[PDB]
């Protein structure tokens, strides 16, 4: 979104890596000086955590998130 | 049948056209001599009756269709006749269209610009802004000038520039035309005849086709005046970056002339200036014009009429009685050839002279044609004729031959160089600007660049073709094209670029013809009848023939090639790449002379907004400018206690995104030239950051000002 | 005789009262010229998008068309809109009220306050 | 306003305007332009003036330069 300066939430989770397609056709030199991390969300869900790390990270971080933080 | 009656129509049309002519002619020719208010009447008069004359037969020849018409000589002369113009037009359309024109044309000559220090104090571009241009080395001055004659007229002719594309397209239409771009291009259109034929697209094509051949060269020119202008104006040009356009020499970069003394070769060297030699041989204009007779004499040109002699402003009338003094020939018909030029003891002048009789030579070559075939086979041919002569007058071969430049001397290749710059700056220099300004035009008329665009692309084109960059970015308020005499004025411009290839076509065939040996820079044609008879050959054709066919006459060709022209410059050419060999040749359509203390914002509305989420319009702009202004006051009043009246005009936006992403940076109250440094502008925002994103229902993270961040 | 009160631009003068303590209190910002500068370019703002939107007119409204008048210690002032180039052309106070009306929260936004603590006189908050 | 080439001096045509002209707005263009551009220009200058002329006054023993 930043790299061709588009519309804010002209690219959804369906148009992404078609957008970029033809975002590349249109700058194919600058495609290749953006970084793009992967998501999986399976490789996400098949992550490994640390020993206690579920309890005191996982869970905490979780109810950061949930309403009420403090009563959960 | 019908062709024997258009025959016979034309015929007659001819015989009293010849005359009113001649008669409106020699009254303008009257008042040109003597500028009185009754002439005024009598070549206003003159002029009246002929024009309606014209139309008169206009009507006449559009009931001879030339469909029918088989005979060339009457099917060219009926087309010209038949031609019916804007008066296809409605009423109003046509008087609106005149009263754009007119109010156009008074705002280029009447526009003034007042200096910000003295309101009182104001500049018209003729006279206070083009000397400003032309001598000014102030970065600062030339930047106002440059600036404030766009800001003040240039606003002014964007509406009425507007309507008149809207008009002038419907006109040409109503005529049979694409639009008036096509219009404009039918001037090179050939048809019904065996391999002579020309498309009006063809001349898009070639013009363009030329142009790569020359891009070379100009490339290393530009590369070569770019490191020259870098010393002149240090901390000001980007080695690798276009050109500032208010350093170009002139108030537009039409021509680099003016940059000569800060690109001189070999500025110890100087050169030829025959101008002594005359005065001290007692050289007067009737003696410079006899040298010039004398010349075309010699390649074989018929002798100067004796009429030409009796009747002609050869010198200024100096006495009380008043007349205009630009060197111009004149074809007032029935055998008249004049000359009107307030001639001096000059170089230049005698040059000059060269030029205007290669105009009447021309004239009456083609003097024997059908009144309407009595012209320049294109608008092109008639000025190139004029340059050769010039160009062969010049050679310090013809001025030692002429008793001007004592032979003895030997001319320096330091010399050569140093007038081939010079050359090059008037000739390679104007090329693109030419090139790139037509096809601005062509593409608006055409509508491939929309009106939310023309400013836009017109910048975009600069920085591509020609390599010049706007020191201000300018948006769709403006329009620069307008600001110049010829776009605000109605005239074509492809001319210029025509003209200059087949001046270069005709002077190699020429030379050819005179069987010269050395570098074409340095040719004479004077003393060759062959030369002369291929020149006549063409000359003595008139619009009778077509023009690919009149080059056949000359160059040989049918179309305009840049091979001679390149050749021509070759000296120069090898040389620049010598200079431009530790330089970068090209340049970068990215740099900016504003890009630096620029900061570029983001704007996320739907990330802090998502319904409900005004859309960002010009309005919500205004409001930021106002708001960085605000900023920007507070700031100076607080930290520097100075009460600077900043308004939102002060803020000048750039590369506006659909992102609603853009680059700005902030001017002093008045002065274009005093840009505020990031670094204030920064700390401005950094003291109001809060205010700004508040009025636009943001915060640091929506409202991402690049360079300012939160802590 | 004559009252030095009757003005001939006061009919369609808008009476503004500003109440920063009544709002912010603490913290509250000194209204200054700058202030005064941004509230008329906010007006402008206000009416280029009335007249944008209701009317379907680009009309250039910059800070000068906004005329102040009568500035007191307790922020308040009478202002009239003008025509951008046309002294003479004052735009009438019906239509500039719609236009207050249309942006107030934006104009309150641009101030930090609110209905209650800009008081828009004759235009009322809903 | 309309035509920014066409300007009129103080005597040349504001004073004709202002002596002649009955347009209610024509009136008031002259009087708020003549004072919207020379006013605005004299305003910093004056604030010297009256301060230098002081100065003199009372220099040469005087309260003020109006004294
Ligand atoms: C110039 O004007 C003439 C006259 O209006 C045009 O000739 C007309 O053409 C149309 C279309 O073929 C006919 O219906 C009319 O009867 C013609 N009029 C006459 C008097 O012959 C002519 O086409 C115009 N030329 C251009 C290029 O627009
Ligand atoms: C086509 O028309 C032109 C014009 O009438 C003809 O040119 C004439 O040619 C005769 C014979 O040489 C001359 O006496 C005339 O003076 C010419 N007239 C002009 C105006 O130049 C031409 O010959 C015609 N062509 C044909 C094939 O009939
Ligand atoms: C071309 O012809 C002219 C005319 O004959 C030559 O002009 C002569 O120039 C020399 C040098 O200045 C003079 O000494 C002669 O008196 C000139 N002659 C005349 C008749 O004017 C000219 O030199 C010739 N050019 C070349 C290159 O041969
Ligand atoms: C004009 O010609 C002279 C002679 O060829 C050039 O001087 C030469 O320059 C090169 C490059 O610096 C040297 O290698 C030669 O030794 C020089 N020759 C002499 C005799 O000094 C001169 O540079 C040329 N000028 C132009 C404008 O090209
Ligand atoms: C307008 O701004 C320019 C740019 O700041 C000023 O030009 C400066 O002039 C001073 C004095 O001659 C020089 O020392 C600077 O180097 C100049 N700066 C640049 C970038 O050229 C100009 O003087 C200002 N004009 C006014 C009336 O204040
Ligand atoms: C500037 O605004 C004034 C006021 O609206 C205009 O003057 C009015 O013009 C109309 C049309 O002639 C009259 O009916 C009104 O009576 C006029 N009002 C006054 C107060 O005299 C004026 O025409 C506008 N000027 C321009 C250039 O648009
Ligand atoms: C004008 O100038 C003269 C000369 O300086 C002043 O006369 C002097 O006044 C002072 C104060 O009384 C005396 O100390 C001097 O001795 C006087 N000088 C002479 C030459 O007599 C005079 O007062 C000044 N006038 C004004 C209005 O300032």
């Amino acid at each position: 979104i930043n790299g061709f300066d588009l519309p804010e939430g002209n690219v959804t989770q369906e148009n992404f890596v078609d957008m970029q397609q033809r975002c590349n056709a249109s700058d194919p030199a600058a495609y290749a000086q953006l970084v793009f991390q992967t998501c999986d969300i399976n490789a996400f869900l098949s992550e490994a955590v640390e020993g206690t790390g579920l309890a005191f990270i996982v869970f905490t971080e979780a109810i950061t998130k949930m309403p009420l933080s403090p009563l959960w | 049948t019908i062709e024997e009656q258009a025959k016979t129509f034309l015929d007659k049309f001819n015989h009293e056209a010849e005359d009113l002519f001649y008669q409106s002619s020699l009254a303008s020719w009257n008042y040109n001599t003597n500028i009185t208010e009754e002439n005024v009447q009598n070549m206003n008069n003159a002029g009246d009756k002929w024009s309606a004359f014209l139309k008169e037969q206009s009507t006449l020849a559009q009931m001879y269709p030339l469909q029918e018409i088989q005979n060339l000589t009457v099917k060219l002369q009926l087309q010209a006749l038949q031609q019916n113009g804007s008066s296809v037009l409605s009423e109003d359309k046509s008087k609106r269209l005149n009263t754009i024109l007119n109010t156009m044309s008074t705002i280029y000559s009447t526009g003034k610009v007042c200096n910000p220090d003295n309101p009182q104090e104001c500049l018209l571009l003729e006279p206070g802004l083009n000397e400003i241009m032309a001598n000014s080395l102030d970065y600062n001055e030339r930047l106002w000038a440059w600036e404030s004659w766009r800001s003040e007229v240039g606003k002014q002719l964007r509406p009425l520039y507007e309507e008149y594309v809207v008009l002038k397209n419907e006109m040409a239409r109503a005529n049979h035309y694409e639009d008036y771009g096509d219009y404009w291009r039918g001037d090179y259109e050939v048809n019904g005849v065996d391999g002579y034929d020309y498309s009006r697209g063809q001349l898009i094509e070639d013009v363009e086709h030329t142009f790569e051949e020359i891009k070379p060269l100009y490339e290393h020119l530009h590369a070569y005046v770019r490191a020259k202008l870098m010393n002149a104006y240090p901390s000001y040009i980007s080695p690798i970056g276009c050109l500032p356009a208010h350093l170009l020499g002139d108030m537009w970069g039409r021509f680099w002339t003016n940059l000569y003394s800060l690109t001189v070769p070999f500025g110890q060297k100087p050169n030829i200036d025959v101008t002594d030699a005359m005065v001290d041989q007692a050289w007067d204009a009737q003696r410079i014009f006899k040298e010039a007779e004398k010349f075309f004499v010699s390649v074989g040109l018929p002798n100067m009429t004796q009429g030409f002699w009796e009747n002609s402003m050869l010198t200024d009338p100096g006495n009380v009685q008043k007349a205009v003094c630009h060197p111009t020939a004149w074809d007032l018909g029935k055998g008249d050839f004049r000359i009107l030029m307030c001639t001096k003891v000059t170089m230049d002048d005698f040059l000059t002279a060269h030029h205007e009789m290669g105009h009447i030579q021309y004239d009456m070559a083609y003097a024997a044609q059908p009144f309407l075939l009595r012209n320049g086979a294109n608008e092109g041919f008639h000025e190139a004729v004029g340059e050769i002569m010039s160009l062969s007058a010049a050679t310090p071969k013809h001025l030692k031959s002429i008793g001007l430049l004592s032979p003895d001397f030997q001319e320096d290749n330091e010399t050569e160089i140093n007038f081939l710059l010079k050359q090059a700056l008037t000739i390679v220099g104007t090329l693109p600007f030419t090139y790139m300004l037509e096809k601005w035009r062509w593409m608006v008329f055409k509508g491939e660049i929309p009106k939310d665009q023309w400013m836009k692309k017109w910048w975009e084109m600069k920085r591509e073709i020609v390599g010049v960059v706007e020191p201000v970015p300018h948006d769709e308020t403006y329009c620069d094209p307008a600001s110049l005499f010829h776009v605000s004025n109605d005239y074509s411009f492809i001319r210029y670029y025509t003209r200059t290839l087949y001046q270069f076509q005709f002077q190699e065939a020429l030379c050819q013809a005179a069987k010269h040996e050395g570098p074409l820079h340095k040719c004479d044609i004077s003393n060759s009848t062959e030369a002369g008879q291929k020149l006549f050959n063409m000359l003595r054709l008139g619009k009778s023939e077509p023009w690919t066919l009149a080059l056949e006459n000359v160059v040989g060709a049918k179309n305009m090639n840049v091979r001679p022209l390149l050749n021509y410059f070759e000296p120069l050419f090898t040389w620049l790449k010598d200079q431009n060999k530790n330089s970068f040749v090209g340049w970068s359509t990215d740099w900016s002379p504003y890009a630096d203390q620029s900061i570029k914002v983001r704007i996320s509305l739907k990330s802090a907004l998502g319904d409900k989420a005004y859309e960002w319009n010009d309005n919500e702009m205004y409001l930021f400018r106002s708001s960085v202004a605000y900023a920007m006051r507070q700031y100076f009043l607080k930290v520097k206690n100075q009460m600077i009246l900043f308004g939102e005009e002060d803020v000048r936006v750039a590369n506006l995104k659909p992102r609603i992403s853009f680059n700005f940076f902030v001017t002093a109250p008045k002065n274009v030239s005093d840009i505020i440094p990031r670094t204030e502008v920064e700390k401005a925002i950094r003291m109001s950051r809060s205010r700004i994103n508040d009025a636009f229902r943001l915060n640091d993270n929506s409202l991402e000002f690049l360079g300012i961040q939160p802590t």
